[PDB]
């Protein structure tokens, strides 16, 4: 409902905000790891999930500073070892 | 203190009162088409007994000044040498000799048979190739008339028509370039 | 009809041209020659006893000031 | 030959902080808008964006050394002094120029071990 | 070589060329002639 | 006798009776680019008055017959955008067939190319005069509208290129008339309180940076500073131009192999260090301005000899000559984000320019002396004119017109600036006063009196709140705008101050001499 956040074949995430009077896509965030995302999951808010074609599982915490010089930070990294094509919570 | 200034005299207040062209036929005014001009601007000042050697002198004086700015023009762009002083007659060929060579100097201390002069002339100095100018554009008038100043010694003349030339310049810019370019690619 | 532009250009430079809009510039150069040159023989016509005629003796007097000389017979 | 030199317009009546209206505003950004309170943050740093205020060269300093050259051991401070900070650098209306040798330094002892 | 408050005025000025017609309008002395002739005589 | 100012206001509203003005200052450009659409096209006639009033029986056929036999043969790039274009021209040219209608001209034009949907093609072959277009319903409201067609700029420009031979103004008759083309390039009180205490700024945000020039001999015009502070320019006397180093990067001139200042007599072969100084002499007077271009890239800087000559930074020589108000240049400037740029001449008028050509493209005309100041909008949109006939005008980028005339100096203006928000506007001159006049109303609302000399510059604060007014008095005010309004005097102690510029960070840089 606030923002988009796009999945990108090389990128890790793309962060980018669609206003309604504006109409414009604006483009303020990125992040430094590159990865071969294949899908994403939300949990909340604030945090974006992202698997890999390798299985490489991350959790991405922005920081409450964001324009709503923002390279994201990593709380959690870890290889389970096997492909996991797919990320849900419930 | 601001009211010792004075300030300039208009021009536009002195004028003169209208009681009641030669410029789109192309044409130099003849005899015939300069008299209707000369009636009707000599019934406001009052004047009679319309004679015509004042004509004739009027045509040859247009004749001479418009020779005076074409020479001026070709002398901005074209050679040419003096002789005795300030006379100009050659306005043609590269006869004149580079200064900077030892042959020139001893050709211009010497100063069948007329053919060989000629090549001493014409053969002499320059390049192979000499390429022409191109034609005379708005931008070489209006330069020919800064240097010289004196062709024009009217500032009721010279002023009004100055301007004029300035608002006739023109050159292509970088789009129609590739026009050009695009018509040579396409008959090669 | 007879002399209009090219002949006076060879009658000075016999290889030279010129462009489309500069004719018309030199013509108007003459227009205005042409208009100088008789309202100042005007005022000088209305000088001579408050009116008496468009004498080319005056004319010549007149010519001081364009640094020419009419050939003619003065 | 030309030359440039500085004037002001050592401590010129400037430093000391004597204008009736920068100890009340120091009272309460370094006790209400530091540490624990939550929920404060984007208000006072936005207002403290948009105001540039330069000129006292007292504060901004006190911050930097007795928060990275004392606070080094602990958490939960050093994280907002760096937000803070960064936010500063966004301030098109703050003379950083030269007071590069009395920031970075501090800069380094945050990434020293 | 006199001060007074009123302006010197030389009253022989560079007499650029134009006339007055209509009190609001001017001519470089030419192209309104035959024009000027058409609308004054017919109009009024 | 004397005129007073109630009978020039009666007489204003006597000629709005006479030309019916009985019957707006808005700030919205929806409704103004909205407005610009109406009147763009409300009424277009450019070769209306030079239309082919000749008989012509043989022209459309010969010129439509040219049209296939160029526009489809060697040719495949450009012609995709304009191959629809041949379809309605026949449809058009038929209808002006039916409007002169002829007996056999007409049959003669649609059976000879009858192969360049079916259905208006056979809706004029069954139709021949004008009053069976008019009751069909259909083919009067084709001839009432207009077919629009988006184009490339390049498909115009080819089609630009085939009008203009010859025999092409009949078919320039259709365009001017019937086609229209498009072209595409938890109180939390005291948060409040400090939110309205200190958006109140003495700011005491002054900064002063001063550039200072030795003793050297007595002349010397302007100095600008560049906007990145990478370059110091000045202009002197003797057609000298001389750029120093603000950074101390020592920088290295690169060859040119052509060179302006040099005769390069005919005994010459073309074959093919240090910094902190390096003339520029390419003038033949003095210098009176000197202005960058925003990025460090270029320098403009009229000059008396009525020429203005573009400076290149990557060569370092002279390289673009404008011959244009053969008259002497005063002011010179440059337009943000550098797009175009205008300089005012003794001729009375300010000229706009282009970075394109060597020639002016507008003329504003109007003022009654040589003007002296002038200024571009922020938005690039707005020019402002000023004269010693105690006249600030105010013209258009675009139209070239003249919106406002702001009246009520003593004596000559000698400083301009606009307002970074663009809605304020400052003047000054020789009568000691700083004034500020209203975009919208117009009117003067502050008389400030605090210089006793000339002014020689003003720039506005990048907040628009603060302005410094540079005098020949050896003071530097700078005064508050959001005599008891100013921040804080500056002593002179050197001859007098040249420039005065804010770029950020509120950095004052005053330039004077020693």
């Amino acid at each position: 409902g606030h923002r988009v956040i796009v999945s990108d074949v090389q990128e890790s995430f793309i962060w980018v905000r669609y206003k309604r009077n504006e109409n414009q896509l604006i483009i303020f965030a990125d992040d430094t790891y590159p990865r071969w995302v294949t899908t994403a999951s939300l949990l909340d808010y604030d945090t974006v999930a992202g698997a890999d074609k390798f299985g490489n599982i991350c959790v991405v915490r922005l920081p409450p500073n964001t324009n709503d010089s923002q390279k994201a930070e990593v709380i959690m990294n870890y290889h389970v070892g096997e492909t996991v094509l797919s990320l849900q919570k419930t | 203190k601001f009211d010792h200034r004075f300030q300039p005299q208009n021009p536009l207040s002195g004028a003169q009162q209208f009681v009641a062209l030669c410029s789109h036929t192309m044409m130099l005014p003849t005899r015939g088409q300069l008299e209707g001009r000369m009636i009707v601007t000599a019934y406001e000042h009052g004047l009679d007994n319309v004679t015509e050697e004042a004509v004739s002198a009027v045509v040859y004086a247009v004749e001479n000044h418009l020779k005076d700015i074409l020479t001026s023009v070709v002398s901005r762009r074209k050679a040419y040498r003096l002789r005795d002083g300030h006379f100009k007659y050659a306005f043609g060929s590269n006869v004149t000799p580079q200064p900077y060579l030892k042959n020139s100097v001893v050709a211009y201390n010497n100063l069948d048979d007329a053919e060989q002069q000629a090549a001493l002339l014409l053969a002499c100095s320059g390049d192979t190739l000499p390429a022409s100018l191109p034609p005379v554009n708005m931008y070489d008038l209006f330069e020919a008339l800064q240097v010289h100043r004196e062709v024009i010694p009217t500032h009721t003349v010279y002023a009004l028509n100055i301007e004029r030339i300035i608002t006739k310049l023109w050159h292509p810019n970088h789009e129609e370039l590739q026009q050009d370019k695009v018509h040579r690619q396409r008959l090669a | 009809t007879k002399k209009k532009l090219q002949d006076l250009v060879r009658e000075v430079d016999p290889n030279e041209q010129l462009d489309e809009d500069v004719e018309e510039m030199l013509l108007q150069i003459a227009d205005d020659f042409i208009e100088s040159v008789v309202t100042a023989a005007c005022q000088l016509a209305r000088h001579r006893k408050s009116s008496t005629l468009e004498v080319k003796d005056v004319q010549l007097h007149l010519e001081r000031q364009w640094n020419m000389w009419i050939p003619g017979f003065g | 030959a030309v030359r440039v030199h500085v004037s002001y317009l050592s401590v010129p009546s400037a430093v000391s902080s004597l204008t009736d209206d920068l100890l009340k505003y120091y009272h309460q950004v370094t006790r209400a808008v530091l540490g624990d309170d939550p929920q404060l943050m984007k208000v006072a740093l936005q207002d403290l964006q948009t105001n540039s205020k330069i000129g006292a060269l007292l504060p901004y300093f006190v911050y930097v050394v007795s928060g990275v050259k004392s606070v080094s051991h602990d958490l939960e401070q050093l994280h907002r002094l760096l937000q803070v900070a960064r936010s500063l650098f966004r301030n098109p209306h703050l003379c950083l120029g030269p007071y590069v040798r009395c920031l970075v330094g501090s800069v380094l002892y945050c990434v020293l071990e | 070589c006199h001060y007074s408050g009123h302006h010197p005025q030389p009253a022989s000025f560079c007499t650029f060329g134009s006339r007055q017609i209509g009190r609001g309008y001017y001519v470089f002395d030419s192209r309104w002639n035959r024009l000027r002739c058409a609308l004054n005589l017919m109009v009024e | 006798k004397r005129v007073r100012t109630e009978q020039i206001q009666m007489a204003v509203s006597c000629y709005l009776k006479r030309r019916q003005y009985v019957d707006r200052l808005s700030q919205t450009a929806e409704e103004m680019a909205a407005n610009l659409t109406v009147q763009s096209e409300s009424g277009c006639a450019n070769i209306v008055s030079a239309a082919p009033c000749q008989a012509e029986p043989q022209q459309y056929e010969v010129q439509f017959g040219r049209l296939r036999n160029f526009l489809t043969d060697s040719d495949s790039q450009h012609s995709h955008e304009v191959m629809p274009l041949l379809y309605p021209l026949f449809v058009y040219l038929h209808l002006n067939l039916v409007q002169n209608s002829p007996k056999s001209t007409v049959e003669s034009f649609y059976s000879r190319f009858h192969g360049m949907q079916k259905d208006v093609i056979e809706q004029l072959q069954t139709t021949q005069t004008i009053q069976d277009i008019l009751s069909n319903f259909k083919l009067r409201a084709f001839l009432d509208n207009k077919y629009v067609v988006r184009l490339q700029e390049d498909s115009y420009n080819y089609l630009i290129r085939y009008l203009q031979s010859d025999n092409n103004t009949a078919l320039c008759k259709v365009l001017t008339l019937h086609i229209h083309l498009d072209v595409q390039p938890n109180e939390a009180a005291l948060e409040v309180l400090q939110e309205s205490i200190k958006r109140v700024k003495p700011p005491s945000l002054t900064t002063i940076c001063f550039y200072a020039f030795y003793n050297t001999e007595q002349l010397l015009n302007t100095a600008e500073i560049s906007p990145d502070s990478k370059l110091l320019a000045a202009g002197f006397d003797n057609s000298c131009i001389k750029l120093w180093s603000l950074r101390s990067k020592k920088l290295k001139s690169e060859p040119h192999q052509v060179d302006v200042s040099r005769i390069h007599l005919a005994c010459d072969i073309l074959e093919e260090a240090g910094t902190e100084m390096k003339i520029l002499r390419g003038h033949c007077g003095p210098v009176y301005s000197t202005r960058f271009l925003a990025d460090s890239s270029g320098l403009l800087s009229c000059s008396e000899d009525m020429s203005i000559r573009y400076w290149d930074l990557g060569s370092f020589t002279n390289t673009v000559l404008y011959q244009g108000h053969a008259y002497p240049v005063w002011d010179l400037d440059i337009s943000p984000y550098s797009l175009y740029f205008a300089s005012g001449s003794h001729d009375r008028t300010a000229r706009l320019w282009s970075f394109d050509r060597t020639y002016p493209l507008r003329i504003y005309a109007g003022h009654l002396a040589d003007v002296d100041c002038v200024k571009f909008h922020p938005n690039s949109n707005y020019l402002a004119t000023g004269s010693t006939d105690k006249t600030v005008r105010l013209w258009s980028a675009q139209q070239g017109n003249s919106v406002r005339l702001f009246t009520g100096h003593r004596g000559p203006v000698l400083s301009l600036a606009f307002s970074p928000n663009g809605k304020y506007l400052a003047s000054a001159g020789e009568d000691q006063r700083l004034k500020l006049w209203d975009l919208a109303s117009g009117t003067l609302y502050k008389e400030l009196r605090g210089h006793t000399d000339n002014i020689t510059s003003l720039t506005f604060s990048p907040d628009s709140g603060l302005i410094a007014s540079a005098s020949m008095d050896n003071s530097v005010r700078v005064w508050d705008i959001r005599s008891s309004e100013l921040v804080g005097v500056y002593t002179g102690q050197m001859s007098n101050v040249l420039s005065v510029q804010f770029m950020a960070c509120n950095l004052l840089l005053v330039t004077g001499i020693t």
